RNA sequence: AAAGACCAGGC
């Protein structure tokens, strides 16, 4: 989808990880494997790192319009 | 409550660990010691000839624990150099004690 | 959920993002967890070891101060590895909300790394901080994701780093630079602290001594693997410090260039790992040497003091009885006394301890040493001071009265003595008026920044970068700006993104230098705050001032 | 087996000076084979004057028989290495840029742990040196 | 209140030396000579006796 | 200006709600 | 089959009870520092650890009295042979018990109208081996006026100076490097003798002196040197560089040992050597 | 600002609480040279010691 | 001496603020008085120009004025030292006291004249 | 050994040089006079006043330190406590009168 | 309860 940034912002990253960890705390099945981890936030971080997370976002423009998007389509890949 | 001074827990007094990146190299972790043992063991290992690295470190200055790292050549091994340093330190202390007892008996 | 107030102390040997918490605090604050799969055994271990304080299944809060089924709330006590967020009480501390990782100790204070003093603008002379403890899981995600130290590493007021090498670290680097070589024992002792391996010696064999490393090989022991970058005064290649040019006037900027090289190409935490390996190495380097200062450092010679007094009684005192009788536009006084102060600083930087304990290029910190070693300078004047002119005339008549031993041998507003040799009673009274005026200006005068920040936040609160990129108000939905930066677009990400509250960042970046200027209350920092008020506080109605 | 040797004579000390307190930089031409050189050297363990005689070698290994090199110089049974020299360094070649400006001169850049050295000269000698190769600075009077 | 048993810095026993120091002061000695004759060599030990304030006598009257 | 005379003038002249998550 | 051993040499210059001065050479500074650190913080003594107070009518409170009682030195020659109270199974603490505990008692009451001193000569042990150290009148504890009373019972145990400074046997143990002084006599002739007096008057202590019987200078007692740079900065201030030079003569030290009297000054050094052997033995590798 | 409490933290606090003098003013924060040393204080009031809060120079 | 005997012989005088404007006073120092006699009075000591917590500070004219203000107005009221000599009849809210209070090694003129510890 | 160690970055910035002059004076008056003259009145000419506005000059304080056997600059050589080596820098030492204030750490701990 | 009044620590 055009006209917006192909990067994910920090405010989307925070809410995606928050809702994913809240889902995992509610007995949801984990889309990846566990290398001996217990914290749900780190499981959600591994899910975001492996891009195995099902969600969709809607970026609202100021004029009323929006842009639908699927969460495995943004660049989250940036080291230093 | 002032009892956790020299007694360790169910751990070993000394624990050996042979690192993977460099060969002929190890790090001995000693519980309930500080600068006193670590400094003389370090300066006795430097007197050895098949020792290329010897160094000691407290992980935190408020902990009663040291870590001693030895890297040797291929003519010896870290455990031999450690034990040779300790035996040499005992024989030096015995020589010192005999000299001091002789001088004290001489002075009267 | 919970909050906590405590006195802070420092600790240089734990990590930058770590905070030490007293046990009396830690065993009475709880964290809440929802028990479910992947944590039945791990939480069962905790409740068996009596580390969970309380419980609620459903809603009826039964205490434990019971086996676990999936679906209730366990309240356990704070342990190692949790996340809190820290704030000194934000009187001026507008952006100091930091997220830190918890370890527990037995003392009564809160321990932080000394690199975190300038991000918090705190010191260890009695300051207290508030720690806050996030309970909800989405709040934990927001705190961990927006306010961590590696996330917040590059500043949003300036373009610089929030972490700078300060007092003891920079002094350790300077003394590591004035002698270049190190023997084997101390080099291997330092190499115990590095994250990398110690290299082969730069000098293998001289006929005089044994092998010897240089300090560049010691400084390279904190780099990550396969680093290769470049800046102004350095070349790093193959995770080796190939080149580092001479200086003490450049050294902090070269270290800042090395860290920005690492944080432009190295990782997710590698600049923090660089600091966490560098700082204890520098402490352990300086510790078997010591650093002190004696009376010899503070005693200017008889010759240089005679030159200072001769330059005063030649140049400064006949002029000051002329151009002070004119009005305010003649600040030639300040330039001429600054020339004499330059002469005094050139004299006093011959002592080896004094040039390492200050910043030489700084001028507010170099006037303070001239006041100690040489003359104090001008103390009384009747231009833009908070006292009147009748006080100045009374002090000039009193100067005629008390120095009955050859009155008018100088001026009444110039103090010729130093702090190290002691003031006269008249010079003490003249200095005490100037000190009292600075103290009153710093305490009573903190209401115009307080008003300015309120009126700045009242208008700049709701200005956001929008999803299409235009900087817009949100209560009126009007365009304030078409682009925030000049190279921001949807191919190149930048320092600022959509959703950023740029109005609050502008208001705080405007309020910080105002508070700093009034809290200093120097003449330069008074004139700057005047020049700032003459722009920020214009009036739409004509006042014909 | 070495890769270079030449007797050098210093032209001057300190082309700028004002640097670290126990380092001297020597700028030198060569006597026998046409070469240009300027180097950082320690002053207290090896004082060096103007108008000297010294020769320089560029071996990549100390051992006269064996090829590998791991470890410091703790002498003993295998002291049979090149001990013909009083001052040795160990560093890295980091820039082997080819000039073609006064093409008889071709420059080369090495660094011994922060101590720099530039060596110009003919293209017929700086070829077996290659980029990112460890080198030594065997040097005697 | 009373003289401390040991010097604060080094740990030398000084607690049996107060009345001797007062007796030497009463026979017209200087403070330096009264400390020289009593065996105190380090200045840390000398500042324990030069600076002690003997509050036990005032506490004994006011009950 | 950033005072009352400027503030009442404009007042007289005149993240949250940025995105939404849902299942897919 | 290798050996890399040292051979230290000891020469005692003055030895008495509670004092020892001796020079030690041909070892490293790490070994001298180990002996110093162990003598300060590792050699055990016996000191009062529990105080149980029955009557206190004095104008001092109980923590003041207990802290004063904790710091009185007792005679401790048994301390290497008895055991810590964390290790003794033959008792419960709480009384007299050999290998771990000594009981003391004290009782005093003023009946005259003069002020009664209560010293450390009023503490009576139930063991005639562990008594307070004899130095005078004894160490003052409290003073009473009339009708006041002190009555208590104490338990003295074994410990080390790393735990509390009341168990340390050393009022001060220190060493110093032995100096090596050279004076270049070919540059000493260049100075007139008032300039020589001006040079010698820069030294704080009495290391150099002037013998006008040959009109020269001489280094006499080169161990009063304190390694400040005063004479060297004076000769560098006159321009006459390199006239004198001082280097610390390596592997040679001078130890000074003072004890509180709980143990003798030779026994402190010998127990330091024994404890340092005992912790070198417990660190070994089994293999 | 007439009657104060006597402090007994040490005897010096009680000593200096009994030797104070005050210029009471209407709105604290707009005074003239009341907060400053005048040369007629010489020998009779201390020109070095004073509070630093609102009562700076007035006490 | 007594103070009354020195007043009754005219060696000392009590002087107010307005009369002191007609006075040439030597600065305390007898070396200012006796090197030149164009004076009518002389001070007893210059350090008596300061208050009781400021005159006892060593080298107090060698420090910056904000620091002397910090010491003599704030920090000396908060120090823990002597409290009282009859604590059995003092029911204060808080009372603190050192175990062994000491006096300084130096001797100012005010501390030699008041004779208080 | 010291009782209190303070940082040398506190002195060039706070403008309190008198703290160095008090410590150099106090050290001169608690030390024994070594009697290089060997006369009776070795402790007669001892300077101990430091009265404000009539302080002693620094030549008197340094001459008092020199008669006691110390360097005039006020610093002295010290050995490192953890390793035993002679430290390269000389250290300023001396007695200062310190005060323990009523603000204590265990009274500032609060939790809501 | 609520306000006055005081003091202290910061800004
Ligand atoms: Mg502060
Ligand atoms: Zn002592
Ligand atoms: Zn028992």
């Amino acid at each position: 989808p055009r006209k917006t940034s192909k990067f994910m912002t920090k405010y989307e990253r925070a809410r995606i990880l928050g809702t994913r960890a809240l889902q995992i705390s509610m007995n949801a099945p984990v889309m990846v494997e566990l290398e001996g981890e217990t914290d749900p936030l780190e499981i959600a971080m591994k899910e975001l790192r492996q891009r195995k997370i099902p969600f969709t976002i809607r970026r609202y423009l100021p004029d009323g319009s929006f842009e639908e998007w699927g969460v495995d389509e943004l660049i989250v890949e940036d080291s230093w | 409550r002032y009892e956790r001074f020299v007694v360790p827990e169910g751990t070993k007094k000394v624990s050996y660990e042979r690192d993977t990146k460099i060969i002929n190299a190890a790090s001995f972790t000693i519980e309930r010691e500080d600068h006193t043992i670590g400094n003389i063991v370090r300066m006795q290992l430097h007197r050895d000839e098949n020792v290329l690295f010897a160094g000691y470190q407290l992980p935190h200055p408020l902990k009663y624990k040291i870590i001693v790292r030895i890297h040797t050549t291929s003519q010896s091994s870290p455990m031999q150099a450690y034990n040779q340093a300790i035996n040499d330190l005992d024989k030096e202390l015995d020589f010192l004690k005999s000299q001091f007892e002789a001088e004290v008996a001489k002075f009267s | 959920g919970f909050s906590s107030r405590s006195v802070i102390t420092g600790d240089a040997f734990r990590n930058v993002n770590e905070v030490g918490i007293p046990m009396e605090i830690a065993h009475r604050i709880t964290f809440e967890e929802r028990v479910s799969v992947h944590n039945i055994g791990y939480l069962q271990e905790l409740v068996d070891n009596k580390m969970c304080l309380s419980y609620t299944q459903g809603s009826t809060t039964y205490s434990l101060r019971t086996v676990l089924k999936p679906g209730q709330i366990v309240h356990r006590r704070v342990m190692d590895g949790d996340v809190v967020f820290i704030n000194r009480p934000p009187t001026t501390h507008k952006h100091s909300l930091q997220a830190l990782r918890v370890y527990v100790h037995e003392d009564n204070t809160v321990k932080i790394n000394p690199l975190m003093c300038g991000p918090l603008s705190a010191d260890f002379d009695g300051d207290c901080v508030h720690l806050f403890y996030p309970q909800s899981l989405t709040a934990k995600a927001e705190v961990l994701e927006l306010f961590s130290v590696d996330k917040q590493l590059r500043s949003s007021h300036t373009g610089q780093l929030i972490l700078q090498l300060g007092l003891d670290s920079l002094l350790s680097l300077r003394v590591m630079m004035e002698q270049v070589f190190l023997d084997k024992a101390s080099a291997q002792q330092l190499a115990m602290y590095g994250s990398r391996s110690l290299p082969s010696p730069a000098v293998v064999k001289s006929s005089k001594s044994g092998p010897a490393w240089t300090f560049f090989q010691i400084l390279q022991l904190a780099f990550p693997e396969r680093l290769s970058c470049r800046g102004d005064g350095f070349i790093v290649g193959g995770s080796d410090l190939l080149s580092f040019d001479f200086g003490v006037d450049a050294l902090a900027s070269i270290i800042n260039g090395i860290v920005t090289g690492i944080m432009v190409e190295k990782g997710p935490k590698e600049a923090l790992a660089f600091f966490d390996s560098l700082q204890p190495l520098l402490m352990e380097h300086l510790d078997p040497q010591g650093f002190s200062l004696s009376l010899e450092d503070l005693s200017m010679s008889r010759e240089d003091m005679g030159v200072i007094h001769n330059l005063i009684v030649r140049e400064i005192s006949p002029m000051v009885s002329r151009l002070r009788l004119s009005y305010e536009d003649e600040l030639q006084l300040e330039n001429s006394i600054q020339k004499v102060k330059e002469v005094a600083a050139n004299f006093m930087l011959k002592s080896y301890s004094m040039r390492n304990l200050i910043d030489i290029k700084s001028n507010s910190a170099i006037n303070k040493l001239v006041q100690q070693i040489g003359f104090l300078g001008l103390q009384l004047s009747d231009k833009k001071k908070l006292y009147t002119k009748t006080l100045v005339e009374d002090m000039a008549q009193f100067y005629k009265k008390k120095y009955v031993s050859t009155s008018s041998s100088g001026d009444f507003g110039i103090v010729k003595g130093c702090f190290f040799h002691g003031l006269d009673p008249y010079e003490e009274m003249a200095h005490s008026v100037a000190a009292r005026e600075v103290i009153v200006r710093s305490s009573r005068g903190l209401a115009e920044p307080g008003t300015l920040f309120k009126n700045l936040m009242a208008v700049l609160r709701d200005i956001v970068i929008t999803n299409d990129g235009t900087v817009r108000n949100t209560c009126s939905n009007s365009i304030v700006q078409f682009k925030y930066e000049l190279s921001s677009d949807n191919e190149n990400q930048g320092l600022f993104e959509a959703g950023d509250p740029v109005g609050v960042l502008a208001a705080t970046a405007m309020s910080n230098p105002a508070y700093k200027a009034v809290l200093d209350s120097s003449p330069n920092s008074n004139s700057s705050w005047e020049l700032m008020k003459e722009v920020l506080l214009c009036k739409v109605n004509f006042q014909n001032t | 087996i070495i890769m270079f040797e030449d007797i050098f004579v210093v032209d001057k000390l300190d082309p700028d000076g004002k640097k670290f307190d126990k380092v001297t930089r020597i700028e030198a031409t060569s006597h026998n084979l046409d070469m240009f050189m300027h180097l950082d050297v320690n002053t207290e363990v090896y004082p060096m004057a103007v108008g000297d005689k010294f020769t320089l070698a560029m071996a990549p290994t100390l051992n006269l028989d064996g090829t590998p090199d791991t470890g410091y110089f703790t002498p003993g049974a295998k002291k049979t290495l090149a001990d013909k020299y009083e001052y040795v360094m160990h560093g890295k070649l980091y820039k082997i840029t080819e000039r073609d400006g006064q093409t008889p001169k071709a420059e080369m850049y090495v660094s011994f742990g922060g101590l720099l050295m530039l060596l110009r000269g003919d293209p017929a000698h700086i070829s077996h040196f290659e980029l990112d190769q460890r080198l030594f600075l065997l040097m005697r009077k | 209140m009373i003289i401390p048993v040991r010097c604060f810095t080094c740990g030398k026993v000084i607690g049996n030396k107060w009345d001797t120091y007062l007796d030497l002061l009463q026979a017209d000695y200087t403070e330096g000579d009264a400390l020289d004759a009593i065996g105190l060599v380090r200045y840390c030990c000398r500042r324990m006796l030069m600076t002690h304030v003997d509050l036990i006598e005032k506490l004994l009257n006011y009950n | 200006g950033f005072n009352y005379g400027g503030y009442k003038a404009l007042t007289r002249s005149l993240t949250g709600s940025q995105f939404e998550l849902l299942w897919n | 089959g290798a050996t890399y051993q040292r051979f230290p040499k000891v020469k005692i210059r003055e030895l008495k009870d509670d004092y020892a001065k001796f020079e030690l050479r041909d070892t490293d500074v790490s070994m001298a520092n180990a002996l110093r650190r162990v003598m300060i913080s590792e050699v055990p003594t016996v000191a009062i650890d529990l105080v149980e107070i029955e009557v206190n009518s004095s104008v001092l409170n109980d923590e003041f009295i207990a802290h004063r009682l904790g710091l009185i030195p007792l005679t401790s020659e048994r301390a290497m042979s008895m055991r810590f109270s964390r290790d003794c199974d033959a008792c419960d603490g709480d009384g007299q018990c050999e290998f771990c505990s000594v009981e003391f008692r004290l009782s005093a009451k003023c009946v005259t109208d003069q002020t009664l001193d209560v010293t450390s000569k009023d503490l009576y042990s139930a063991d005639p081996t562990v008594t307070p150290v004899d130095f005078q009148r004894g160490i003052i504890i409290v003073k009473l006026r009339r009708g006041q009373e002190l009555k208590l019972r104490a338990i003295a145990r074994k410990g080390i100076g790393k735990d509390h400074a009341k168990w340390s046997p050393a009022a001060t143990v220190t060493f110093m490097y032995e100096p090596d002084i050279i004076i270049n006599e070919d540059m000493m002739d260049t100075l007139t003798d008032d300039e020589k007096i001006d040079l010698i008057e820069s030294s704080p202590t009495k290391v150099f002196d002037f013998d006008a019987v040959t009109r020269q200078v001489v280094v006499v007692d080169p161990e009063a040197y304190t390694y400040d740079e005063e004479v060297i900065k004076k000769a560098e201030a006159m321009g006459k560089q390199g006239l004198i030079e001082i280097r610390p003569k390596d592997d040679s030290f001078i130890f000074t040992v003072e004890s509180t009297g709980a143990v003798k000054a030779s026994q402190l050094v010998l127990n330091a050597i024994d404890l340092l052997k005992q912790k070198l033995d417990a660190v070994r590798l089994s293999d | 600002g007439v009657v104060a409490n006597l402090g007994r933290a040490n005897p010096l606090q009680s000593l200096i609480d009994l030797r104070r003098t005050r210029q009471q003013v209407l709105y604290t924060g707009r005074v003239g040279d009341a907060r400053y040393p005048h040369p007629s204080h010489w020998g009779r009031l201390c020109f070095l010691s004073t509070p630093d809060g609102e009562n700076c120079g007035l006490v | 001496y007594t103070f009354e005997h020195l007043l009754d012989q005219g060696i000392l005088e009590l002087i107010g603020i307005e009369e002191e404007e007609d006075c040439t006073t030597a600065w305390g120092t007898k070396q200012l008085l006796k090197q030149q006699k164009s004076y009518t009075h002389c001070e007893l000591d210059l350090s008596f120009l300061l208050g009781v917590s400021c005159a006892i500070v060593p080298f107090a004219n060698h420090d910056h004025g904000r620091r002397v203000l910090y010491q003599s107005q704030k920090h000396c009221q908060q120090a823990i030292g002597f409290c009282s000599t009859n604590p059995n009849i003092r029911c204060d809210t808080l009372s603190q006291q050192l175990f062994y209070p000491q006096r300084p090694l130096f001797k100012t003129m005010a501390s030699e004249c008041l004779q208080k510890d | 050994v010291p009782d209190i160690v303070i940082n040398p970055h506190a002195f060039p910035s706070r403008q309190t040089p008198g703290q160095l002059l008090e410590a150099a004076l106090s050290k001169g008056i608690a030390c024994p006079m070594q009697k290089k003259k060997g006369k009776s009145d070795a402790y007669s000419k001892v300077t101990r006043h430091a009265t404000p506005f009539s302080t002693p000059s620094v030549d008197d304080i340094t001459d008092q330190l020199h008669r006691a056997g110390f360097s005039r600059s006020g610093n002295e050589r010290v050995y490192n406590g953890r390793t035993g080596e002679m430290m390269r820098s000389l250290i300023f030492m001396g007695p200062n009168f310190y005060q323990r204030l009523i603000h204590m750490s265990e009274d500032k701990v609060k939790f809501r």
